[PDB]
RNA sequence: CCCGCAGAAGAAGCACCGGCUAACUCCGUGCCAGCAGCCGCGGUAAUACGGAGGGUGCAAGCGUUAAUCGGAAUUACUGGGCGUAAAGCGCACGCAGGCGGUUUGUUAAGUCAGAUGUGAAAUCCCCGGGCUCAACCUGGGAACUGCAUCUGAUACUGGCAAG
RNA sequence: UAGCUAGUAGGUGGGGUAACGGCUCACCUAGGCGACGAUCCCUAGCUGGUCUGAGAGGAUGACCAGCCACACUGGAACUGA
């Protein structure tokens, strides 16, 4: 099973030779709620050609997430494009404590107990970039043991 | 102050059945239930991030008949209490007197529950009390009075009881009226569908 | 001059004192010197109505602390009680 | 931003002041109103916007504006303003209270009627 | 022997006393770096045994004149 | 280097983390060997050795588990500029204890788990994860 | 406080419903009247203005104004920047100041550790207890993240000495 | 607001005080404080606390408790522990 829900849509325009032309893009997110999820980003002329192109476009390129118990190995850090996000462990009970893309993100990707937020910009592709890029780059200790240690 | 509107329309809202219109008649054929409660019932009710938070809010408070204020310390203290606020806050509001008394039986609605609890006719551990929101502990006796045991009302309230399933966690008498609170029901036999994560979201900010 | 009085705490009709060894001339619960004991005037079988841990009032009296008489009252009970 | 350039002079935070000045914290401030005119709002907007220019209690002389589908104030009344801007010409920040003092609830108003001054009809 | 603050002698020209400053390394309370702080302290020695520079002991006493409370103890560092 | 010579070594090992250098050198201190010591024996580097008498340099050998270095972050913490001292109950925990703390006790240099064990606190040299 | 007495008998409002923001239709009006926190709305509809009907939220209250912190990482210690967005002095030299390669030794100022004394009570927090419950009251505790003093440590910073 | 200060800073004696002390006086010395902000101007009762904030912080100091200061304004004493 694969958890979808769709970020956000706007309405990007093009001035072509006559008049101005129009496009919609979407941001979608797709994930299974076992450490694994992806983004897709998508431009139609059309609301949902737009959303469907964005959801084969995160579909692929899924990542693996190693989450503990339904929340975060360790505080983690993520930046793109001048947007800076920050997810913290929580204890259970706590939600999603989250903002925009990031509680979408962590919700798909299966994370239950975190504490959450973004600095920069708040541009949703953007968070998005970094929530994932945050996420990918967080460290198990299973890992880390084999990298160095015992 | 209660609520004292009209019950099913705020049953159509929630959608799901909220047993605050109970008896025989067995709604849907009461009357009208699955369109939300107004000129524009049929409209499509699909509703924002915020919406489905506010929704099962407002359900679980329709359950209980608990106002904001109150549901807010509810709120606060389970988040206070060590373990997860969700349950911790179901449990604070299957606690209460008016539930209990409802739910071993005598007392067809909460709100019949309730007009028997502030109506001066049950005793916790052998003693008046008419307060609704009244915690109950594990082990107090919650039983009607002898003046008002020949009350017709609480009678018929037993019979439609074992017909709605009898909770675990408490166990009562019908011969003598009487129960006991045998220990705090855990999220587990509280039997509903509700999403108490989305209330600790609503709250958290 | 030091007297060990009662300091009148709790609500309004619901009094709760505090035994305090305290300079005769600051107001009555105000600035004291030392809390010993208390006493619930309203708990009848509710328990503990007075707790007064007798070997500081023995010793502020050893030092020419004079005793008001609710406080000396208090005393002849705690001790009667044992 | 270096830690002896922040131990010298330390961060001042930017302090910013309040845009009623007149209220001087007051929630709500007496008035006189000197005249009352209708003047016209910013391009976009075409109307005639009821305001009245009112000294304060505390000498300050400011423009206040006088909502609400209807009006009774005159060149003399006392009346009670209380803070918040329309987007009308610059220098309107004041908003009279309607049935606080001289001012009068609309009339024949149904809803919102709290904020107007009106009482509920005895229906 | 109570405090003996250890300090430095910055001035010889009132008779009978000296002026003695006490350095101390405090960490800033909100920048979190460790400052340097001076406490220039009028002391009193009653055979004018100090020169500028000295590295002098200090204790504290009852007070000898307006701002003078500390006398002098020893001169560990006779610097000259 | 010309001021903060334990910035230095640390500069020397993530860029040579980041250029996928084998070995990395520096003039030696006492404390740059302490430290080198703390990471060989915390499985960060490989090994270290410190050769020459009137000019000793450290010899610190770097380790990638494929083609990644094991070091993720080493961030200098106490600085000359801030000096950092914890108390043995305020140690930080680097990355939830996945990566440790070298800090300097009054019982030697160690790492932040073996500080908070022996009850002493101290300096806190740097992050290394 | 308990008991009796009748009798549903004596006991609901206020805001909002375009988006942010839960909740929409019809009439009226026609860039007027008006609204508005922002975006903005109104020139024949206009779910945005007035009335209605409906709905939402809260409820003996509900809105508005003021004010403080938050959101604001928007003074950034934690926790920001300076090529072009605001921002490297026109350029040096230089005192104070800040910072300071390496190895011993010493000291023990910083630092760390232990102790002790103090850190009023109340408040806050935990576990209980009493008020029919709650608020409130209260018992015990913890906390008071500090300050001082003594004993110890000596890696590091400082001092002093020698390189 | 960059200099400020002649009981000004210190010292010897008198005196005074419950007490130490430029507290006062006579003489002597010529200092003292200041860029780690003196002086001057402005504002302000201080604290436990309160509010807000994840925190670090900000903002506050109503009630209650502790300390200060005042009692029409300005002087002054007396009496008295």
């Amino acid at each position: 099973e694969l958890q979808e829900k769709l970020i956000a849509v706007n309405r990007v325009s093009k001035t072509v030779k006559g008049g101005r032309i129009f496009s919609f893009t979407a941001l979608t997110v797709v994930g299974d709620g076992n450490g694994r999820v992806g983004f897709g980003y998508g431009k139609a002329r059309e609301v949902p050609a737009a959303i469907q192109k964005a959801m084969e476009k995160a579909r692929r390129n899924m990542i693996n997430v190693a989450l503990n118990n339904g929340t975060l190995q360790h505080p983690v850090k993520g930046v793109h494009t001048g947007s800076r996000v920050f997810m913290q462990p929580a204890s259970e009970g706590t939600g999603i404590i989250a903002g925009g893309a990031m509680r979408a993100v962590l919700e798909v990707a299966g994370v239950h107990n975190v504490l959450a937020k973004a600095y920069g910009s708040t541009n949703p592709i953007n968070v998005v970039r970094a929530t994932i890029d945050g996420l990918e780059n967080m460290n198990s200790p299973e890992m880390v043991a084999a990298k160095r240690g015992k | 102050a209660r609520y004292l509107g009209p019950k099913l329309k705020l049953s159509r809202r929630e959608g799901t059945d909220l047993f605050l219109k109970s008896g025989v008649r067995a709604i849907d054929t009461k009357c009208k239930i699955e369109q939300a409660p107004g000129q524009h019932g049929a409209r499509k009710p699909r509703l924002s991030d915020y919406g489905v938070q506010l929704r099962e809010k407002q359900k679980v408070r329709r359950i209980y008949g608990v106002l904001e204020r109150q549901f807010r310390n509810y709120y606060k203290e389970a988040a206070r209490l060590k373990g997860n606020t969700g349950e911790n806050l179901l449990a604070l509001l299957e606690g209460r007197l008016d539930n209990v008394v409802y739910r071993m039986g005598f007392g067809a609605t909460r709100a019949e529950a309730r007009q028997l609890v502030s109506h001066k006719a049950i005793m916790v551990n052998g003693r008046v009390v008419n307060i609704a929101s009244y915690q109950v502990s594990p082990n107090d006796v919650v039983s009607i009075r002898e003046k008002a045991k020949k009350q017709s009302r609480v009678k018929a309230a037993l019979e439609l009881a074992e017909q709605r399933e009898k909770p675990t966690w408490l166990e009562v008498d019908a011969g003598k009226m009487e129960g006991t609170f045998k220990r705090k029901p855990e999220r587990s036999d509280l039997s509903a569908d509700i999403n108490e994560h989305l209330i600790v979201e609503l709250y958290s900010k | 001059m030091v007297t060990i009085r009662l300091a009148r705490h709790g609500a309004k009709k619901r009094p709760f004192y505090q035994v305090v060894v305290a300079d005769s001339r600051n107001a009555r619960n105000g600035r004291f010197i030392e809390r010993v004991g208390f006493f619930n005037p309203i708990a009848s079988e509710k328990e503990e109505g007075t707790r007064l841990d007798l070997d500081r009032i023995a010793h502020w009296v050893g030092q020419g602390a004079t005793i008001s008489d609710r406080v000396a009252a208090l005393i002849k009970e705690v001790n009667k009680a044992a | 931003a270096t830690v002896n350039q922040l131990v010298r002079k330390p961060r001042a935070r930017k302090v910013a002041k309040s845009n009623v000045p007149a209220l001087e914290a007051c929630p709500q401030k007496r008035g006189v109103c000197t005249r009352v005119y209708t003047t016209t709002p910013k391009k976009p907007n075409s109307a005639l916007r009821k305001v009245c220019r009112v000294r304060l209690t505390n000498g300050f002389e400011v423009t206040s504006y006088i909502g609400g589908e209807g009006h009774n104030l005159q060149e003399h009344s006392v009346i009670l303003i209380r803070g918040g801007r329309v987007k009308d010409l610059p220098g309107v920040r004041y908003h009279t209270v309607r049935g606080a003092l001289d001012c009068s609830g609309v009339k024949d108003r149904k809803q919102a009627r709290s904020k107007y001054g009106v009482k509920r009809p005895k229906a | 022997k109570i405090r003996t603050l250890q300090g430095r002698v910055v001035s010889d020209k009132m008779e009978k006393s000296i002026v003695v400053a006490i350095e101390r390394f405090v960490k800033h309370p909100i920048y979190g770096k460790f400052i340097k702080r001076t406490t220039k302290l009028h002391v009193h020695d009653e055979n004018n045994e100090c020169g500028i520079g000295d590295v002098v002991e200090i204790r504290e006493c009852r007070p000898l004149s307006k701002t003078k409370s500390w006398t002098l103890v020893r001169v560990v560092e006779k610097a000259v | 280097s010309m001021q903060d010579p334990i910035a230095d070594m640390l500069t020397r090992i993530r860029n040579g983390q980041a250029a996928n250098k084998a070995a990395v050198t520096m003039p030696s201190s006492k404390l740059k060997v302490a430290i080198a010591n703390v990471l060989k024996e915390e499985g960060f580097i490989e090994d270290f050795k410190v050769e020459g008498d009137t000019k000793p340099e450290l010899e610190l050998t770097l380790k990638y588990f494929q083609g990644k270095a094991v070091v993720e972050s080493i961030q200098r913490v106490s600085r000359p500029g801030l000096r950092i001292y914890k108390r043995k109950d305020e140690l930080p925990k680097v990355m939830a204890g996945l990566g440790i703390a070298v800090v300097s006790t009054s019982k030697g240099v160690m790492t932040d788990r073996a500080a908070r064990q022996a009850g002493l606190g101290g300096e806190i040299i740097c992050y290394v994860a």
